[PDB]
């Protein structure tokens, strides 16, 4: 949902380039207003390629980009910015330091945040089912392939 | 009037299980909002 992908603020930049856009304002972006903006950037495109990436965003088929579906093209290039990524910051939780390995103690730190408690003792038991080289460590490599601790 | 209260009767309902196992499945999913989090929201329920 958009409410998701996008905050407040981002709503408001992308409406000010919307607005950029849609020098009218009657709310609906044009190939010709398309096309001014292109040139303002440099680019010089012709009407074949001018309606194509129109058509590549407008649903309703009207020929014209309104607001909404600006905002929803807008709300898909930041969704897909990430695909499975989602593993790196998981490891970051883990890793308070900032370094390439998860040390017991930031498994306790990150366990202690947690709900569940540890006896000190039980850290050690999937630290070293997760760390395969034996150093007490567990690198991101051997997080991604088994993920225990 | 009574049969306002047949029809009442009628309508009342008693354990579905097919009810119950949607929601079973509901709480396991675990949503939430978009502005701020909302802990495992407890909406009305559909068992009875
Ligand atoms: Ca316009
Ligand atoms: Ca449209
Ligand atoms: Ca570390
Ligand atoms: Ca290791």
């Amino acid at each position: 949902h958009m409410a998701d992908q996008l905050t407040e603020e981002q709503i408001a930049e992308f409406k000010e380039a919307f607005s950029l856009f849609d020098k009218d304002g009657d709310g609906t972006i044009t190939t010709k207003e398309l096309g001014t903006v292109m040139r303002s950037l440099g680019q010089n495109p012709t009407e074949a390629e001018l309606q194509d990436m129109i058509n590549e965003v407008d649903a309703d088929g009207n020929g014209t980009i309104d607001f909404p579906e600006f905002l929803t093209m807008m709300a898909r290039k930041m969704k897909d910015t990430d695909s499975e990524e989602e593993i790196r910051e998981a490891f970051r939780v883990f890793d308070k330091d900032g370094n390439g390995y998860i040390s017991a103690a930031e498994l306790r730190h990150v366990m202690t945040n947690l709900g569940e408690k540890l006896t000190d003792e039980e850290v050690d038991e999937m630290i070293r089912e997760a760390d395969i080289d034996g150093d007490g460590q567990v690198n991101y490599e051997e997080f991604v392939q088994m993920m225990t601790a | 009037f009574f049969q306002s209260i047949q029809a009442l009767m009628q309508t009342c309902s008693v354990l579905d299980l097919n009810a119950f196992e949607r929601q079973n499945k509901a709480e396991g999913l675990g949503m939430v909002n978009e502005d701020g989090t909302v802990i495992n929201r407890q909406n009305g329920e559909k068992v009875m």
